[PDB]
């Protein structure tokens, strides 16, 4: 990826055909990528300016009515913060713990379940399938 | 010429149970040791003062207690008001007394309990009271007494119930020595003991000597009259001139008192300076909506009491049917201004108004530095919230939590927004205190709310003789830190780790350096109680005035320099010339100016202190224990700690030979460490 | 009085303005006011086909004036005018209500903040028997017996319990013929009970999921013609199997503010029978608390409690007390939708510390005790906490207090004794306390994992069946607790176990759960409660007792489905092993455990595969008598448990740490797959 | 199984003339913060102490893990200086313990390295048919075989012990109850007038000793498991206290605290 220069030109040139970042690449899904001290590489796309990479967060989170945080303590966290009241918000862990800090703006914003978070995605478009069937 | 006030145990006895030390000792009590037990206190302390007798009365056997009698200053005595019926009866005995040796009695309303002497101790240079509160006197008779025997008063907040009695853990001693048990005081209380009292006079003792009575000391002069000392007590006392005798009291340690409660002190210093100076603040609140079955009423008295204040509810109004909505107007008192600022931000969220006449326009300061607010700041929260200009009520913009307000006139009006500190500029006018501030949620919204010991013992025996063994041979030792660190109260003995040369680098991320340095200077940590070791709710005006403060001095060193940050993990690296890196990270606040946002330079960084290092000491870190791990070569001892087995198990790809790993508590950890180090000399 | 004409409101006015509803959030001005009049055109025009439509004069600020329904509730010449819980809505009440006047009807009014909102929260039973009333989001259960008296007709209330089915007439809709359209999930245990004991399963037309989003609920039944949103193809056969024809008109745009067809209409003409008067169940109880009720929230315990458990509550008077530390009194009115509720909720403000007002005590009820170790029905059940009853107009304090007892009442020398005794224990010729009078007291496996585990079990299983081998099931409580029991009785009724291998609570809660759709108090409808009550477990365990076995409870008719009903159909053989911790014990329990492992050892004879679900002590006690070669699979949430289980290998051992019911979820689902090729 | 063995019946002793016939793809195989703990450890030796002086009642609930967490020592120093006056469990905590103090063993676990160990069948089959031939733990003690530990200082100090049998016993030892209705009984029985019951470890007999304890008995809940001590604190925050740590962790610092308090 490094060598194309980017995860859209990995597209581009058929190298990356299927896959999350396929689909947010070729269906036009914005996207940003924070840096970590354990960062590999890391992939060009990856912002390791931390002061940027909040801003984007931030630009991104304008006007959302719904945040799924799937498995990520570090992020979820930092999305917390910048979230004002208000947005849906749905915590996702395995870690009871975890899911009891995010979620503490109470039943009406905050929705917590412990499960594995494969599990529960395999659920939810099953789920999603059944609501398409009366067409 | 010292007089003072006893009464002999001529009807002494347990008769009921009203403080933890009573339970079970109801008539347990040997009435001729107790007799001859109280004798040696008598009999020693006419050997240095003039002693007064109180009347024994059958049927209040706690009227040996006199130092709950009242309390005592010049010709004027505010007589104690009891807690417990069952003490009531003394009070006429009590009264009695003062006013048949020429005393102004003043007597407190009969719903303010106030505990005398026994709760409320003088400076023996006489420069201020020393008042308690939390189980026996009411917050809200401290300004009486200040009122009243002419004098400042200095509220301390009781939270141990063993330490009921403020004379129990609390004993000012002569030329400005303090006998104090750090541990039955809050942060803020300790806090107030510490910048008054100098730390060469402050004599803080251990736990064993506490639960001996070791504070309940009758001191005069040069004398200190008490129960039990270890010797490490006496060791200390006659270390600054002062001559320590003992004498048994047991037989009254079952009632829950000793020495300085059997006594009091009559013949009191009298003062030049002093007049009425109380700290003690009120504020009537008002709240509405469906008080009784939201519990929302219920959630607003418990953070009253939690964070250090005291209410009263002046009025209810029942709403007719279970969908009206009631009303309830509540008396908050706060020890001081900075903790009554704590409590209105917590209320704000819950809803609470002031009445409509005491509305108040928002204060406003300028900021003057990029990036800094202005001192005690309001912090934002993450509902939707409304600020008072110029009589006006304005809609906050941008709202997030942490941040501050910024108040500007532009050509479309007012305009309030939200923004997070380093985002601040030079000139603009931002919210300071607490005033004009309320918010508006809607309705709903408001009315809604694996290893094992032995195994762990072995690994700290393992790592702590490697560990020296690598410090005398000149090596190199590094640690990554996480908060959990600071709020399991590991942070001590990683300040003594690195103050004894086990650390030359330290590699860690924003949010250790915070909580340590919070810790240290507020004895409070974000989302952690590190005195009794649960989490806890609030916190955020500490945390974020942290930030603004060390943003201000603009850099953890110059903290150091300037005086603010005199203890702790950060501190020692500073003193010690200890090199740390703080990595940033997606979810930190502020950050400090210290911290490397630049993550190319941070990983180039923590790489050139891992070089050389012999080993690595990973505390509850996680990500910065991954980071520095692919950093890190093979022939470098690597020690993970961590409660998740998950991590310490990620962790350990290098064989038993490199890696040891535990599963536990990290602050357990550490202690473990310090001690097994210790038998190491 | 063969005419039939509904109220309707164009909508001149309409769109969402604000939410007050889960539909209208994220929808505000979201309404293509061109698709609204389009789309109300489509349902005022079919509806006009087959009935008279009077209108409303839309207004201006209160857009949801489009759901007469709501306006209120009108049978004969009598109206119910109702009063809104959101002020959004209140402003509607003048225009409705001088409708209503100009259409010469007697127009009664609640209490003001006595919130009740029409036939959208009330539906009249079809050949006009009684009136199905909604409560537990919108109208207050204390609405209900003003509707019974005002309106003179029997009443029978029903708890919703999911927010996004507000209104009764979202999720329940009675039709011509006496059938019933309706969608079970939103209702609670005790209200999907009482609609089966009034409708016959023929009549009951249960939908899914799918189908209730989409408002099929929301349905105007004129005749023999049902109109609505969209059904499904499923549900158009259901209803038009039994006669039914169904006509569908796109309404989208009112379902962004949570309505739909029946929502938008308001029938004024409705059966009015001179056999049908006024009859209420809803019971109401003034209770007293008293203490530190602000300090210690006990008052919000308490109030909380009644919610929960499904009743409502009036608060009629606070008493602060005169000084600082004095303590607080309130007098509360409790309601109930029935009287079993009103006990399930006073044995919980007893253990509280409520009392009665007194001139309303009474003394304690008694039964007597007919058999040994068996009490009569509806038995207080006994608490931690020490206790007095009101025998014979004086209170006495009961003896050996403990939890889950009965309390035994008898005649001594010297005095009268009141003990608290296990069920066990109760003697023939005892008097034991029922009701509620006259008591008080004194103060982890990856998703693929799961997936590999899943399709290699359910493979092994399907073909031991087919060969006619033999599978065992050991099985704990937490199956049950989770939510998994169902899947558990499929397993077994389509041949899957051979023997199942259990302990006295997971017979107990299995029966509960199909009884009363609870599992230890906690309802599974709504999926958690705060905590629950004792006595549906208690009466369960009483129950079977007084039947002498659990064949003999599915003989008699009173346990109709789940996991045990399966092993006696269908002729499986179980054990319930005893333990020290065992309530009861159910007759079938086996006490002395000698004898339990010698059981255990012969069914386990000739197993081809052992199931472990969820059982740390019945897992282990099956491994130690079970040699190499038989296939097992364990499941649990703990790592550890599965670890030393799975210790006999991999060709021999499967372990998987998950939730039991999500992997009994997944099992069954991929056992249907295997059998799509027929 | 043991108790199936007849007078006259031929069994093999050692070990020769034994192979197994395993096939060969068969054979070719194979919450809570310490210093939260420190506290609640302060208020339960307090509490402890004032009961044993007030001559009250003390009951402890105990597991196999109190002794595979090396809190054995430690429960037998509480039983053997007063602060015990019955105790409650099942087959397998008496087993463990007296396994351990005769043979420094302890199956499934080494207490003396703290981790699990994969074998140890031998050593624990022999206590249980030791004490079988015995005829009882008391006459094992008085015979001299044990001469040490939990079991051993109940028998000395006198002190009432129940053990209440269990689907999955080995066994059973002969003074477990395998009778349940009794067990349940003689359980209660010991039960009355108790002020204070310390569980450790023991979930299922932890529960059991709950059912059937009165308000007003303050209740001790150690054990690793959040789930189990969240479980048995139905009695509020002034009769029941939890920890989730260590039992023997917990017995430690409750043994150390309690020497302080002389
Ligand atoms: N190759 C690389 O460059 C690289 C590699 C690893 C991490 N990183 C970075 O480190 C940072 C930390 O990443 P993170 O957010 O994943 O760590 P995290 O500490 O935030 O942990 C994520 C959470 O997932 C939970 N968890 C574990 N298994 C689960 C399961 N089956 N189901 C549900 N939850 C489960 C965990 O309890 C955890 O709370 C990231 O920003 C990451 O990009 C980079
Ligand atoms: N009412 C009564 O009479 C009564 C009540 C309770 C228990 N008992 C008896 O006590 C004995 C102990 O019963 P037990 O076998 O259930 O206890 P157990 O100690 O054997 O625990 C069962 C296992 O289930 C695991 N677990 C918890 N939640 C899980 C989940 N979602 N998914 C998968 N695993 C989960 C646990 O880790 C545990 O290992 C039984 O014999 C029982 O009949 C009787
Ligand atoms: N300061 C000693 C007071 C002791 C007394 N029994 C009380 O509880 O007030
Ligand atoms: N069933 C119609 C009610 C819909 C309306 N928007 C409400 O929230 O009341």
């Amino acid at each position: 990826i490094r060598r194309h220069g980017s995860i859209a030109k990995g597209v581009e040139s058929g190298i990356i055909r299927s896959g999350v970042m396929y689909e947010c690449v070729r269906n036009q899904i914005p996207f940003v990528l924070a840096g970590s001290i354990r960062d590999d590489g890391p992939l060009p796309d990856t912002q390791m300016d931390l002061i940027k990479a909040q801003e984007e967060y931030a630009k991104h989170l304008e006007g959302a009515e719904m945040i799924l945080m799937l498995s990520s303590m570090l992020h979820s966290i930092g999305v917390g913060n910048m979230t004002p009241a208000g947005v849906k918000m749905v915590c996702v862990d395995i870690n009871p713990a975890v899911v009891t800090k995010l979620s503490d703006r109470g039943s009406i914003e905050s929705v917590g379940v412990v499960t594995d978070v494969g599990l529960f995605l395999s659920l939810l478009t099953q789920q999603l399938d059944k609501l398409t069937s009366p067409y | 010429r010292i007089r003072f006030l006893m009464c002999p145990p001529d009807h002494y006895d347990v008769d009921y149970v009203i403080n933890p030390w009573m339970e079970g000792n109801i008539h347990k009590s040997s009435r001729d040791r107790a007799v001859e037990q109280w004798q040696g206190l008598y009999q020693i302390l006419k050997e240095h003062a003039i002693v007064d007798l109180v009347t024994p009365q059958k049927g209040w056997p706690d009227l040996v207690f006199t130092a709950n009698a009242g309390l005592v200053l010049g010709d004027n005595v505010v007589l104690s008001r009891f807690l417990h019926k069952e003490r009531q009866g003394e009070e006429p005995y009590f009264k009695e007394w003062f006013e048949g040796n020429g005393y102004t009695v003043y007597e407190l309303p009969k719903d303010l309990p106030f505990e005398g002497a026994g709760d409320a101790l003088l400076d023996r240079e006489g420069r201020w009271l020393w008042a308690g509160y939390g189980f026996r006197s009411e917050l809200d008779s401290h300004p009486y007494l200040a009122k009243w025997l002419d004098i400042e008063v200095l509220s301390l907040r009781l939270i141990d119930e063993r330490f009921y009695h403020l004379d129990t853990c609390f004993c000012p001693l002569a030329n400005g020595y303090l006998l104090y048990y750090p541990g039955a005081f809050d942060s803020y209380s300790n806090r107030l003991i510490e910048m008054r009292v100098a730390p060469e006079k402050r004599i803080a003792i251990a736990e064993a000597d506490a639960v001996n009575f070791a504070c309940n000391t009758v001191n005069v002069e040069s004398i200190v009259i008490m129960n039990k000392a270890s010797d490490a007590l006496k060791q200390s006392l006659t270390g600054v001139g002062f001559q320590v005798l003992e004498t048994p009291l047991t037989e009254f340690l079952k009632a829950g008192g000793a020495a300085k409660c059997l006594t009091l002190r009559v013949t009191e210093p009298v003062r030049d300076e002093v007049h009425a100076n109380v700290y003690v603040e009120s504020r009537i609140i008002r709240i509405e909506g469906h008080l009784l079955d939201s519990g929302l009423i219920n959630r607003a008295l418990d953070m009253i009491v939690d964070t250090g204040g005291s209410f009263q509810v002046l009025n209810f109004n029942l709403g007719e049917q279970r969908q009206s909505t009631s009303a309830a107007e509540v008396k908050v008192s706060a020890p001081s201004h900075e903790v009554m600022e704590e409590i209105i931000s917590l209320l704000i969220d819950l809803g609470a108004v002031d009445l409509p006449q005491d509305e108040r326009d928002a204060k406003l300061e300028p900021v003057i530095q990029d990036g800094v607010a202005p001192d005690d700041f309001y912090v934002s929260t993450i509902y939707p919230t409304e600020v008072r200009i110029n009589g006006q009520w304005i809609k906050v913009e941008n709202q997030r939590m942490d941040g501050a307000i910024a108040i500007t006139q532009t050509p479309n009006g007012l305009l309030a927004q939200c923004k997070i500190l380093r985002d601040l500029k030079a000139g603009e006018q931002v919210i300071v205190d607490v005033l004009g501030i309320r918010t508006i949620r809607k309705t709903e919204s408001r009315e809604q709310r694996v290893s094992s010991e032995r195994r762990v013992e072995l690994v700290v025996e393992q790592v702590a003789w490697e560990l020296r063994k690598i410090r005398d041979a000149g090596g190199k030792v590094v640690v990554t830190a996480g908060p959990v660190v600071i709020h399991t109260g590991g942070g001590e003995h990683l300040s003594r780790l690195i103050r004894e040369g086990y650390v030359q680098a330290l590699l860690g991320g924003n949010a250790i350096a915070v909580h340590d340095i919070e810790q240290n200077m507020m004895g409070t940590s974000l989302g952690v109680d590190m005195k009794r070791g649960v989490a806890v709710r609030g916190g955020h005006r500490h945390h974020l005035k942290v930030i603004n403060t060390i943003r201000r001095h603009g850099s953890i060193a110059k903290g150091v320099e300037s005086g603010i940050i005199r203890s702790g993990v950060m501190y020692e690296c500073v003193r010690n010339q200890i090199p740390f890196v703080l990595a940033g990270s997606i979810r930190d606040d502020g950050p400090l100016p210290d911290t490397q946002m630049d993550l190319i330079k941070a990983q180039e960084e923590y790489a050139k202190h891992l070089e050389g290092a012999e080993m690595i000491l990973m505390l509850s870190s996680m990500l910065h224990s991954i980071g520095v791990g692919n950093m890190t070569p093979a022939g470098v001892k690597m020690v993970c700690v961590d409660i998740n087995p998950a991590v310490v198990t990620k962790l350990s790809d290098r064989g038993s030979i490199e890696s040891v790993g535990v599963v536990t508590d990290v602050g357990l950890f550490l202690s473990l460490l310090t001690q097994q180090l210790d038998k190491l000399t």
